[PDB]
């Protein structure tokens, strides 16, 4: 599996709607490209992908 | 690379997982999986 | 999207309108005068010769 | 690149927004978008 070290989270843009109303985008390094499994760890916040 | 891994050409260092290839998407430095499929 | 703004009534002058949102890219719309026309309404009373 | 990007040649890896074709200026390296246009 990949390794993933200093990652920093940063918001772009959002509204809160029924919709998908918001944008976030993360930053890393690697030492291989590969496929992670992504999620959010609580309940405010629904992911889509 | 590791077995389950395809490089990009022989001009090209870089080396994805096979299930990259054909995939809608250009995965690699010039769409070089999706070429001839 | 409704926008609301004042703009100068001079003829020939560049006016620059910015529209910014949420979650699209600003916008900047260009609004001009070439010619602007005052007409009174009239009611006639008499004519000489 | 994205669909509405195409490249500066095969030699170069930057891609210009296909708007900027034909429009008068060489945003390419040696101007290979208004080359034959
Ligand atoms: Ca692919
Ligand atoms: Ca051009």
């Amino acid at each position: 599996a990949p390794t993933i070290i200093d990652l920093t989270c940063t918001v772009a843009t959002c509204t809160h709607s029924s919709d998908f109303g918001g944008v976030l985008t993360l930053t890393y390094k690697t030492d291989k490209n590969g496929d992670c499994s992504v999620h959010s760890h609580s309940n405010v916040a629904t992911l889509q992908e | 690379c590791r077995i389950h891994e395809i490089s990009c050409g022989a001009h090209s260092t870089q080396c994805i997982p096979v299930s990259w290839r054909c995939d809608g998407e250009n995965d690699c430095d010039s769409g070089e999986d999706e070429e001839n499929c | 999207y409704e926008h609301s703004t004042v703009m100068p009534n001079v003829v020939g002058f560049p006016y620059k309108a910015h529209i910014e949102r949420p979650g699209y890219s600003p916008l900047t719309l260009q609004m001009q005068v070439v010619e602007t026309s005052l007409e009174p309404t009239l009611n006639l009373e008499y004519i000489t010769c």
